[PDB]
RNA sequence: CCCAUGUUAAUAGCUUCUUAGGAGAAUGACGUAGCAUGCUACGC
RNA sequence: GCGUAGCAUGCUACGUCAUUCUCCUAAGAAGCUA
């Protein structure tokens, strides 16, 4: 199962960005919503994954909002 | 069922099982009936007594779990959302979403979303010199698994840099961490 | 109501019923707990009370579980079975618990009046969930200790801002400071009713208690006083954040060019850039709060909270800050109720600015990019764990010296409390040394060194200065008189009057002693700013009186009497009352 | 039941009955003791039940009691605040102009939707792109319902305040879209 | 004989499950009254 | 042979207690459909 783990990441990951309150700022939440959007309607692997990326730079784009040395040291 | 009710309704039931395994005769037979039947009854009635008991423990059982469960999840419900994001993303093993990952534990995290169109505009902060060393190679840029062309490097001072002062001696001299704007390729 | 055994850290429902905090307990622990101790009472998520009509039965060495209640031996269902019984007190998750071996530890934690010498230094070598929970019931045994003190009456109203106050028959007086406040009551027919909180000091002139007050209430014969008690809150945060040595630094960004000043620190910036956590140790006046300064100034990027637990110490920060560091990028926080006035020039009450400032029970919950803890001395352990809690961040850098003067611990009476036992970090610069050290008295004449490197740090230091000529110390007996505990020696005080009309320059010195109420006392006499010995460090001043009021175990404490005498910049005069210290110390005669 | 008299007459004839077993007493006598204590039982047992649905019944009354009380309660604090909804609505109307437009009708009504049009103080344009707002509000005056409008804000969709100076061709893609752009009548 | 501190979620339909109340039924058991017959103790 | 008293057994009525069923209502949790 490829196709549907970026499915699912992409609306975990999302579910990630409404908590840390991205949707305060309404710019920002357009993008969020429509890479969500665009992963979940998407046929080709290669197209979900680039979405993929720019939807998660959107969360390694906020610096203290996580913990990202913390998060990944367990894996 | 082990209770006081059932010793006297047990010690009744042997008495007249035993007064019937002989079945002899016949008044002081009706009286223990009488007798078997009066202890059965109030065996019966305690023992719907504790089977209400042990309904209504049941319940709370059930009850108390489900409050302390959901109230528990309800609380971690950020620290649980977050562990279960990073637990999918290595589970992927995707080439670029563990290389910004890398990038981004170190401190070389984008200030935008990265783009996907070809030509269009990144700019990620370097925080110190092996950071760059690692990433850049002369102009060219390998970040999320594709290559960038180098525009412009500026500093936290907000002033220009050029290419040829990151050096591995004058980066003391620099002022960390820059940001490069870069365009894909 | 589930949570964590504290011992273990095993899941558990149960909480022992006599200790003061209910620490959540295991099972095969609280038995251990229930089975050694007097502590019989506990409290799952209902009470383990019997559930009979009327009856007082608590031990749960005696309770029956029956039904859906626990009832005495007396009043059992034939369906009933024991709880204290197969060496586990049963709870919840009674079949998924790991018994411990500290029960010999907790016990004489939570069992202990924390009067001896001893059960502070078992409240700081035991775990570290051991020190939290000890640290706690430390705080609530000094909370209800306030309840033992005396309650007020008025007599009369000798004048709006005098009252005349007589205290409860048998029970001791509370000292007469700031500190404590008092709330009033009116509570005749008419009216128990609270009628404001006020403050008391004891005026110079007769038995007058010259109160401060919030509200602006008439105050009649029948108003009584009553102290305020404060709850503990519980506390979560360890102790000391575990460290890891980062292979480079993260998150601080050094600077170019920082000053000729901080030149010779730069290699303490670089461990504190690498380390997670790192301790300072120095001798008093060698860099150590202007060490914090230099780290502003060499990572500028870098969003600081100084915290200390005094308001002097971090005032004294304050003004190191106003002097190096600029002043629009730089705050500094009062609690709402400030019962002292403290330092006003920063934007006061702005957290979001760059470099906070803060009393360590004040702090407010936000994050930072490197927190400086100044004097660590004079912090418990729930102190620590408070500027942990509140505060998150990526670096800690502790600052501070074991041989000042410590938290005053009021309940410790019988015994001595060794440097490494004042708190964790302490204990940990004197465990395995700390990880920066500066000793080269920076701030004091040579002859405040040299009489101050015989005492406490056995030649260790040399001065940045010479022998001044103006550090005099005399030796005046000073018949004493006696305030509520904090005495008042009036003759000490008139042999320094004598000694501000015969010398001008030192009309601007600070005047030190030991005691709270003949520092209240001499500004009345003199005039000149006052500063008691406990409140006194960090700071430093141009010329200082001291006076030491009376030969005790307080007063005559050397390190008291060190962090007394090395405040002085340039000028002292110590007015002595032992004989030996005053044959220790080398200065003039006078 | 056990205040009721039933309770005692049953324990006396149970106490009766404990001391005929224990005095041996001819056979017709403990029957009649016998039929004398079930005659007791049953009246207990009369009372009792009708104790325990009596007690049931007002339970179950004084439950519906309370109901009643939230409910009226409850129906006193919305008139509160229905009433004082419509109050605040009463000191807000602009009664100039509203009272010239009424008193202009021939019958003394008017559409609702002209009520705003030409009374309302503050117009509120929402605006979803650069394009339409260069042609709807260009510049610090514009005109809408036949008035001239004077723009007193604008904010964004984040409702941060942006400033007049922002809205142009080349920063339209760094501004927040859409754009309330709040104004006043003059 | 004493010193520091307070931070927005519609209308309607169907279905599953749980709890509580009431009614009715069915069985069993106890007790009271009434009846059917038999037996025994007394009178005629 | 009858009347009275007691005892047995069977039926009918009423009062209670347990088990089961059905239904009606109330309250709650959940799912699908337009
Ligand atoms: C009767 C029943 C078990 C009896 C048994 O079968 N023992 C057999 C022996 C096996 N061992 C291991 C228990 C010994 C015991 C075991 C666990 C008990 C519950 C929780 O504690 C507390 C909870 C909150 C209130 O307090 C009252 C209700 C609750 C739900 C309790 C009900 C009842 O009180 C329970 C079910
Ligand atoms: N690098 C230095 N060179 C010269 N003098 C210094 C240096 N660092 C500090 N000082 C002086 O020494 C004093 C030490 O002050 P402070 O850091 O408050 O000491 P402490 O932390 O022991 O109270 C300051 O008044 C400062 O003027
Ligand atoms: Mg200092
Ligand atoms: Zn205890
Ligand atoms: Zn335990
Ligand atoms: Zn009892």
């Amino acid at each position: 199962s490829k196709m549907s783990d970026v499915k699912c990441t992409s609306v975990v990951l999302l579910s990630v960005l409404q908590q840390l309150r991205v949707e305060s700022s309404s710019k920002l939440w357009a993008q969020c919503v429509q890479l969500h959007n665009d992963i979940l309607l998407a046929k080709d692997t290669t197209e979900a994954f680039e979405k993929m990326v720019s939807l998660l730079s959107v969360l390694l784009s906020m610096q203290g909002a996580v913990d990202i040395n913390k998060l990944c040291e367990e894996m | 069922s082990s209770l006081p009710s059932y010793a006297a309704f047990a010690t009744a039931q042997e008495a007249y099982e035993q007064a019937v395994a002989n079945g002899d005769s016949e008044v002081v037979l009706k009286k223990l009936k009488k007798s078997l039947n009066v202890a059965k009854s109030e065996f019966d009635r305690d023992a719907a007594m504790q089977r209400k008991l042990e309904k209504m423990a049941d319940q709370a059982m059930t009850q108390m779990y489900k409050q302390a469960r959901s109230e528990d999840k309800r609380a971690k419900v950020t620290s649980a959302m977050q562990t279960m994001l990073f637990t999918m993303l290595r589970k992927l093993d995707n080439d670029a979403l563990n290389n910004i990952i890398n990038n981004a534990r170190d401190g070389c995290v984008p200030l935008n979303i990265i783009p996907l169109t070809t030509a269009a505009k990144l700019m990620v902060v370097i925080p110190d010199y092996n950071t760059y060393k690692n990433t850049c190679d002369g102009t060219t840029f390998t970040y999320a698994s594709a290559l960038w062309e180098i525009q412009q490097v500026v500093d936290a001072d907000s002033k220009i840099v050029q290419l040829s002062e990151i050096s591995m001696d004058n980066s003391p001299n620099l002022a960390w961490p820059l940001i490069v704007t870069a365009l894909r390729a | 109501a589930v949570g964590a055994c504290v011992l273990c850290n095993s899941q558990t429902s149960l909480r022992c019923g006599a200790c003061i905090r209910r620490p959540f307990l295991c099972c095969k622990c609280c038995y251990d707990h229930v089975i050694s101790t007097s502590h019989k009472l506990v409290l799952s998520v209902n009470p383990y009370v019997c559930n009979a009509p009327g009856c007082d039965v608590t031990d749960v060495t005696q309770l029956y579980l029956g039904g859906m209640s626990y009832y005495c031996k007396s009043h059992k269902p034939p369906i009933s079975f024991p709880l204290c019984a197969n060496g586990q007190v049963f709870g919840l998750y009674k079949n998924t618990c790991v018994g411990s071996d500290n029960v010999t530890d907790f016990n004489a934690i939570a069992t202990c009046d924390w009067t001896n010498a001893g059960d502070y230094i078992l409240a700081n070598t035991c775990t570290e969930r051991l020190k939290l929970f000890a640290a706690e019931t430390l705080k609530a045994t000094e909370e209800t200790f306030k309840l033992s003190y005396g309650i007020a009456t008025v007599r009369e109203v000798l004048s709006d801002r005098e009252l005349h106050l007589s205290w409860e028959v048998g029970k001791p007086r509370p000292p007469l400071n700031r500190n404590y406040v008092f709330t009033g009551y009116r509570v005749t027919k008419n009216s128990k009713v609270q009628i404001g909180e006020y403050t008391f000091e004891k005026g110079d002139y007769g038995d007058a208690v010259v109160y401060r007050g919030t509200t602006t209430y008439k105050l009649n014969v029948g108003d009584y006083f009553v102290l305020t008690s404060h709850t503990v809150m519980p506390l979560s945060a360890p102790t000391l954040v575990p460290q890891e040595h980062y292979v480079r630094i993260t998150g601080l960004y050094p600077t170019l060019n920082i000053s000729d000043e901080f030149s010779s620190n730069v290699a303490n910036y670089q461990k504190v850039g690498m380390q997670k956590y790192s301790t300072l140790q120095g001798p008093p006046g060698t860099g150590k709060s202007h060490f914090a300064i230099g780290l502003a100034l060499y990572y500028p990027s870098a969003r600081i909270v100084y915290t200390a637990c005094s308001h002097a110490a971090v005032d004294a920060l304050c003004e190191k800050a106003l002097k190096y560091l600029p002043i629009d990028k730089c705050s500094r926080i009062i609690p709402a109720r400030a019962r002292v006035e403290c330092f006003d020039k920063f934007k006061v009450n702005s957290t979001l600015e760059q470099y906070v400032f803060c009393t360590v029970n004040a702090l407010p919950e936000t994050t930072a990019d490197i927190v400086v803890f100044d004097e660590i001395s004079m912090a418990t352990n729930y102190d620590l764990s408070v500027v942990n809690a509140r505060l998150r961040a990526k670096h800690y850098v502790y600052i501070g010296d074991p041989a000042q003067l410590p938290a005053p611990r009021t309940l410790l009476t019988k015994g001595t409390l060794e440097p490494e036992y004042f708190n964790s970090v302490c204990r940990l610069m004197k465990t395995i040394g700390p990880d920066m050290f500066l000793g080269t008295c920076r701030r004091c004449p040579a002859e405040i060194v040299d009489t101050v490197s015989a005492l406490v740090y056995d030649n260790k230091l040399k001065a940045h200065k010479d022998k001044s000529a103006q550090c005099f110390k005399m030796f005046y007996k000073g018949v004493i008189t006696h305030d509520v505990s904090s005495a008042i020696n009036r003759p000490q005080i008139g042999v320094v009057r004598e000694f501000l009309t015969r010398n001008p320059a030192w009309r601007k010195a600070v005047f030190i002693s030991p005691y709270n109420s003949q520092n209240a006392v001499a500004s009345k006499i003199l005039g000149l700013p006052t500063q008691t010995v406990d409140s006194s460090q960090g700071s430093e001043y141009d010329y200082v009186i001291f006076t030491q009021t009376t030969e005790t175990a307080h007063s005559c404490n050397v390190n008291r009497f060190n962090v007394a005498i090395t405040r002085a910049k340039v000028g002292i005069l110590c007015i002595m009352s032992d004989r030996d210290l005053y044959d220790k110390l080398q200065f003039t005669s006078l």
